[PDB]
């Protein structure tokens, strides 16, 4: 089911990434790094999201 | 915005393949028990950020 | 005094206890009546189930 | 030989039950004449007439007759003149009592016997009107700027405010003679205003200030208990018949004759009698209560209001210096949630090292005030108890002052005056802002479903003071074969075709004011929000409290603000309420039931050789004025700080749609509601609040945040002072912070013993930064010590517990006791008796009180007939099945050796005593007369989403499943609305149905028992630890010694609450209307094999479905055990204190058979019942499912 | 099956420290009692015959 | 002092790895039905002494 | 003088960055001046 869900819904997420990537410049694309570690996902969210 | 489609159809497909029973203890119950979509939007944002 | 002796002998006259009787009765009660007609054609009746388990 | 002893004890139980029932019937034989006929329920045939005034209803079964109860036919009232009549009354004093209201007739003739004994009472002086009150009436208006007070706006009522030429405490109602000025001129701005002082002070104040609502008929109770030969009864009579002070009751209200507060004397004297009987006070205590009843008979309420302050100051320091060693507990694992009370040896002589601040100057000042009032003996005994030893008599003597204060009952100040009194540092604001921000962040992280727009409707449904409500009008008709021909009038009861059957109609027109009915009927008020709703007024409520504490005012928020609070602030409150195991004490959940567990750290500290640990208790009062202003804005900013995480938002407040608005707008509206003043009205008085506002679901969080900030700054300041002048420093170990009451344990860092200098410095609080008045009030409020502490009316002293005494069942607010059915009243009395037994009351006293309470119950009244059922319904199924000597164990009456036929007939009787037909008929007729009441939004929102065939697998769809299934939801929803409405007529119809069914011979067939097993006992060893409840009865302490004490981590959770938690944690998975009770019932109807299919027809998505299935699989025993009993009014505190959990099952229950988890747990509770009954007597036993010696030759093992 | 980890609270450390002092006092006291008894036997009693 | 952990987390794995039925009788039920933590401190004291 | 607001702000910032109740509650600024005295001396 996880492979089936991703193979169907990837086009929408591809456009969404494209829209938001247009906001950030190349310098921010090359420099920003995850340091605070606040964006961590619980294992329950991984298997429920997919 | 996202679409709102019930995962009953997906659960039934998963239940039938694993032969899940009410009166037994199987591993499929533990996966099925904790399918929480409450924290979905935050995981969606994390996916785009990656 | 005879009633106490009779109740005590009930324990030894059969291999069941009221706990196990309740547990067994919790399985077949309302089972036959709830199912549909087609499934009812292919499952034992409640009296049959009680006869088998007791 | 333990089994034989158990059987003998059960036989003694049966004997006691028979004696108790016989005594009840004998006692009722004097209030109504001796029973004239014995009417057999089935064998005899009667046509509802020619039945005598008093009849004994019996039922015959298997060649034997049982005693159902008594029937009273009020048409044949002539028999009652045999015992009570005006002819026998001769003395001129009681004629006026007869004319005032006939209800006293019985008591009157009783009094005459006393008068015919030759003894005569003397009249008593009634205190007169004190003129200075005329200067204390203030009528505010716009001309005087409302007396220059900001909160009061648009007032059209008088206010009792302190004045130089006025009496002290003007608001409190005083007992006065009614021959005081009918009409007194008022000096307003015009000076021509006239006020009918007598009329207002006699009508409004006799009901708002001093309500009296006896649980039973006051005349019956006075006849039964008020024996004239008692000195207190004679003294009250001197105030009652002497000087001709008369009072009576009409409907719910009280009518006076010559003196104000006449009924308060009756309340006070009956309270004295009952409290003295219950507490089993020693002779010295009897003397001091004689003194107090003499001192406060002049003014029942005001004297208590005088001595509140002195009594509080004296009671704070009770047992401050106690030489006795007391108990001992270990301090191990004190800073974690897993703390438990365990014994540990302590070396004698630690008493000299302990120290508790006394503030002696205030103690002597209170003593002098007590002497000035004339309460010399009470002052002396309190002073002795300050330094006395620890003994149950000593602690009862210490709490005797609060016993004295409990005399007044429900007393409150003037409503408008109470409103006006109650309504009217950068580091501090920074700290409180930070705390609110962290609480909000944690709450939003834990439960983020509020932000999503889809979940808003479900949350709103699951979660008032709305201006507009719908109204239902109609006529409820039902057929009664119970009235008489004379009663037939064209308005209500109609003579029908049947010669004996009449048709009674009752015209109803009522508004569905409840939150749920308004939510379903009118959701646009809750959803749509305009800015102007922050300015509209909402009605306020008033709650009087037992004692002489200040009257409580409840100020609900508006519907739109309520929805916003549900979306935003509710997660923080839910996270605060949830505390679990394996957490640190100084954690967000740890910082903020069972008295021993909640006060466990203090109980361990107060009994310990270690002297570094100190207990500090802080009580904050009148902090709403401090809540006004800066810190309200700090809370608002803390709430606003979360808007940076949500994108869509507006600069300022705008009108929004709840299910379309971004979370930033909801957060901003909650901030505005928090910080802006809110307007409230009651009794024609309107006031504005800028502080805590007493808004529900929000007071606890704000109050505890403010208290946390206070504690932090105080500790930091003390540390700075300790550095400046060399003194050992302090360090916070654990804390508890509920409402405005906080208690923390502080440990000295270097281990040096606590010193009076340390306590003084910590008490001084903000020294050189604030005025000396702050230091003085801080000294008076808080206490610091090592021997005694207090928190939420729990008093801990040297490892011992003491509860409060302001709790009884005779007088209740809002008279709700008189509205409930018979079984509900029995349950309320039983529950109050149980909670009494845990504190200061033994089984003998509490059981005598309970039996006397039972003997005076009103009984089922319908038409002109009355049914008094047998008192043996307690042991029957449906009522709490109890043995008299062991009342704590519920549902133990099944195992008693009652005859099988007798028990069966009793079960049918109690089953028939409650019916659900009248409510169904009422709802059906309301639906047929008024039509649909649900909005279309709830109609379209509740639609089938899981895409599952409604037919199912062809299985049998029962009535409940069809009720709860989505396609038939609409009708079901309407029922809920009509189940909201409550009115007299449903219970009159229920009483009529009960009467007809009982007399006709129709007994409802009782439902079967879920679990029943005879367990056979053997001897074993002790497991528990001695009980900190020193005052509690011997049986409860023995149970604590045998089994143990319970804790909140180990406490069992009801299955319905678990299902509710599962449903609420996953919104959108199941329909919002579904509750845990309905799902549990429909699951209990079907076999478990099909349970999954059932949850598919209820449209439950998988995350909720699997969890609900698991809960039903493991916890069906709890639902099946309490299926037939409404446990809404049962809070078994004494039963909860016992440790009945998985920790004690292996040591006391031996089950070897292979059973499912639900059945296993049910049978484990069944065995635990026997274990507790045996352990009440100090014998520890082990239960087994098989006798040890079936035959004289054979012996069994395992 | 239900092995639980050990939390060393500060109170438990203090509890052992008090016990350590008590054991020393007990060991010193017992040694003195043993030494006194050994001296008493030598002077009070002699060898036993049949 | 020790931590407080519910036995259900460990019992859930044991039920899933084997086959637990609410109606059948197996050997796993015998092991799980007699799981007692009441005498944990005494056994813990025994372990240290050994 | 020692200000307790700085400690609260630091704890709040690090709590959001990463539960942290393992050490966050144990932090007390009671002995700040003494340690500062040792730091200058060393």
């Amino acid at each position: 089911a996880c492979r089936d869900k991703t193979s169907a819904n990837w086009r929408g997420y591809s456009v969404l990434v494209s829209r938001y990537r247009s906001l950030i410049p190349n310098e921010l694309f090359e420099s920003l790094r995850n340091i605070s570690g606040e964006y961590n996902i619980n294992p329950q969210d991984e298997h429920s999201f997919f | 915005p996202v679409d709102a489609r019930t995962l009953q159809s997906a659960t039934a497909a998963l239940a039938a393949d694993t032969g899940q029973a009410v009166n037994r203890a199987q591993h499929v119950s533990m996966l099925t028990n904790r399918l929480t979509t409450a924290n979905a939007p935050t995981v969606r944002a994390i996916t785009v950020l990656t | 005094e005879k009633q106490k002796l009779d109740k005590l002998k009930l324990f030894e006259t059969s291999p069941f206890d009221p706990l196990t009787i309740k547990n067994n009765q919790d399985v077949v009660d309302k089972l036959y009546a709830t199912q549909s007609s087609s499934i009812q054609e292919v499952v034992p009746t409640k009296t049959f189930a009680t006869e088998l388990q007791f | 030989d333990v089994q034989e002893q158990f059987e003998g004890y059960l036989r003694e139980e049966v004997d006691l039950l028979n004696k108790f029932e016989d005594s009840h019937f004998k006692q009722l034989e004097i209030f109504y004449t001796k029973s004239q006929t014995d009417h057999v329920i089935n064998k005899d045939k009667l046509q509802f007439n020619a039945l005598p005034f008093h009849t004994t209803l019996y039922k015959e079964i298997n060649g034997k007759r049982v005693r159902l109860g008594t029937l009273l036919n009020w048409t044949k009232a002539e028999r009652l003149d045999t015992i009570r009549h005006e002819s026998m009354i001769k003395d001129e004093r009681l004629r006026r009592l007869i004319d005032f209201d006939y209800g006293w007739i019985d008591y009157a003739v009783v009094l005459q016997r006393y008068l015919d004994e030759g003894n005569t009472i003397e009249s008593a002086n009634i205190l007169q009107f004190d003129g200075d009150f005329v200067n204390n009436i203030k009528h505010p208006t716009q001309k005087n700027n409302f007396l220059d007070i900001k909160v009061i706006k648009e007032c059209e009522t008088y206010i009792l405010m302190k004045d130089d030429n006025g009496i002290r405490d003007p608001d409190i109602l005083r007992a006065w003679e009614l021959n005081s000025i009918p009409e007194v001129i008022e000096l307003d701005v015009d000076g021509e205003t006239k006020k009918f002082n007598l009329r207002k002070e006699m009508i409004k104040r006799i009901q708002d200030e001093a309500p009296v609502y006896f649980f039973c008929n006051p005349y019956r109770y006075a006849v039964a208990n008020l024996d004239p030969n008692i000195p207190e009864v004679r003294l009250w009579l001197e105030y009652f018949i002497g000087s001709e002070d008369f009072f009576g009751f009409n409907g719910p209200n009280v009518i006076v004759s010559k003196s104000l507060l006449a009924a308060k004397r009756f309340e006070v004297v009956v309270n004295h009698l009952r409290k003295v009987a219950a507490f089993e006070l020693d002779v010295e205590s009897k003397e001091v209560m004689n003194e107090w009843i003499k001192y406060i008979m002049i003014d029942p309420v005001y004297r208590s209001y005088k001595n509140r302050g002195a009594f509080g100051n004296l009671n704070q320091h009770v047992f401050a210096r106690t030489k006795s060693e007391g108990l001992s507990w270990s301090l191990i694992d004190i800073g974690t949630t897993n703390f438990e009370l365990k014994p540990t040896k302590k070396v004698a002589g630690s008493y000299v090292n302990k120290f508790n601040l006394v503030d002696d100057v205030l103690v002597e000042e209170s003593l002098k005030d007590l002497r000035n009032e004339g309460l010399h003996k009470m002052a002396d005994v309190t002073r002795r108890m300050i330094d006395a030893d620890i003994t149950p008599e000593n602690v009862k003597k210490g709490k005797l002052n609060r016993l004295a204060l409990s005399y007044c009952g429900y007393t409150g100040s003037h409503s408008a005056t109470a409103m006006v009194k109650q309504f009217n540092d950068p580091m501090f604001v920074d700290i409180v802002k930070d705390n609110m921000r962290v609480y909000m962040q944690e709450g939003l992280q834990k439960y983020p479903q509020g932000s999503r727009k889809s979940n808003r409707l479900d949350i709103l449904f699951k979660g008032s003071s709305t201006n507009e409500h719908a109204v239902v009008n109609g006529r409820f008709r039902y057929r009664s074969e119970l009235y008489r021909e004379r009663d037939v009038n064209s308005s209500t009861v109609f003579k029908t075709a049947t010669p004996g059957q009449y048709r009674v109609v009752k015209k109803i027109s009522a508004k569905l004011k409840s939150k749920n009915a308004n939510i379903v009927t009118h959701p646009m008020n809750f959803i749509n929000f305009k800015v102007d709703d922050l300015d509209i007024v909402v009605n306020a409520g008033s709650r009087l409290v037992r004692g002489t504490r200040a009257k409580r005012i409840i100020t609900p928020n508006y519907g739109t603000i309520y929805a916003a609070s549900l979306m935003t602030v509710l997660p923080a409150v839910r996270l605060l309420s949830s505390r679990a195991s394996n957490m640190g004490a100084l954690s967000t959940q740890g910082r903020i039931a069972l008295p021993h567990d909640v006060m466990a750290p203090q109980l361990a500290v107060t009994s310990s050789d270690d002297v570094s640990k100190i207990c500090v208790a802080k009580d904050f009062g009148q902090f709403d004025t401090s809540q006004w202003g800066q810190i309200s804005k700090a809370h608002a900013d803390g709430v606003r700080s979360m808007k940076a995480h949500y994108s869509m938002g507006h600069d300022t407040l705008v009108d929004l749609d709840l299910n379309d608005a971004s979370f930033a707008d909801l957060l901003e509206v909650t901030a505005m509601s928090y910080e802006r003043p809110l307007k409230y009205k009651m009794n024609g008085l309107v006031c504005e609040s800028a502080g805590v506002k007493s808004g529900e679901l929000t007071t606890q969080t704000r109050n505890t945040t403010t208290n946390i900030s206070h504690s932090t700054v105080a500790l930091d300041d003390y540390n700075n002072r300790a550095y400046r002048l060399n003194l050992p420093k302090l360090e916070l170990v654990t804390d508890n912070k509920v409402g405005d009451d906080s208690v923390e344990v502080l440990r000295v860092v270097d281990g040096s013993p606590l010193t009076p200098e340390i306590a003084k410095l910590y008490v001084n609080c903000m020294q050189d930064h604030a005025d000396k008045n702050h230091l003085e009030i801080s000294a008076k409020r808080t206490i610091v010590g090592n021997n005694v502490a207090e928190h939420i009316k729990i008093w801990v002293f040297k490892g011992y517990l003491a509860l409060d005494v302001f709790l009884d069942s005779v007088t209740s607010e809002k008279n709700s006791f008189s509205n409930l059915n018979y079984l509900e009243q029995v349950n309320i009395l039983y529950d109050m008796a149980m909670t009494l037994m845990i504190r200061y009351c033994s089984v003998q006293a509490c059981m005598t009180q309970f039996c006397n309470d039972m003997k005076l119950l009103n009984g089922i009244r319908a038409g002109n007939y009355t049914f008094i059922p047998t008192p043996k319904i307690i042991c029957a199924y449906g009522t709490p099945e109890i043995c008299l000597r062991a009342p704590e164990i519920r549902s133990f009456g099944r195992y008693l050796p009652i005859d099988e036929d007798e028990y069966s007939v009793l079960n049918d009787l109690v089953a028939s005593l409650s019916t659900n037909k009248p409510k169904m008929d009422f709802v059906a007729q309301m639906f047929e007369q008024n039509g649909n009441q649900v909005h279309g939004i709830w109609l379209d929102h509740f639609k089938r989403k899981n895409d599952v065939n409604p037919d199912g697998g062809g299985i049998h769809i029962s009535e409940g499943l069809k009720r709860l299934m989505p396609e038939y939801c609409e009708r079901h929803l309407n029922e809920l609305v009509y189940k909201t409405l409550d009115d007299k007529v449903i219970r009159d119809y229920t009483s009529d149905i009960i009467i007809t069914n009982i007399c006709k011979g129709k007994l409802s067939k009782a439902p079967k028992l879920a679990f029943f097993a005879n367990f056979y006992l053997s001897l074993t060893g002790f497991n528990g630890v001695d009980s900190p409840y020193l005052t509690a009865d011997e049986g409860v302490k023995n149970v604590h010694r045998v089994i143990g004490l319970s804790y909140r981590n180990t406490l069992s959770t009801s299955p319905t609450a678990n299902v509710d938690r599962i449903l609420r944690n996953n919104p959108g998975s199941a329909p919002a209307y579904l509750t845990g009770n309905d799902i549990l019932g429909v699951l209990s109807d079907y076999p478990y094999q099909n349970w999954r299919t059932v949850v598919e027809l209820l449209d439950i998505t998988e995350p909720s479905a699997t969890a609900i299935i698991e809960v039903a699989t493991n916890q069906m025993h709890a639902y099946l055990a309490d299926k037939d009993l409404n446990t809404a009014n049962l809070f078994d505190n004494t039963s909860r204190t016992y440790d009945i959990s998985d920790r004690t099952y292996p040591k006391f229950v031996n089950i070897t058979s292979n059973l499912s988890n639900s059945n296993r747990r049910g049978f484990q509770l069944e065995a635990m019942k026997h274990i507790i009954y045996m352990a009440r007597r100090g014998i520890a036993t082990l239960a087994n499912t098989h006798p040890s010696k079936i035959g004289n030759t054979v012996y069994y093992d395992y | 099956f239900a092995l639980a980890q050990i939390n060393a609270d500060d109170e438990f450390i203090g509890a052992i420290d008090k016990e350590s002092a008590e054991y020393l006092d007990e060991y010193a006291t017992l040694a003195r009692d043993i030494s006194n008894s050994l001296t008493l036997v030598k002077a009070a009693f002699g060898p036993l015959e049949r």
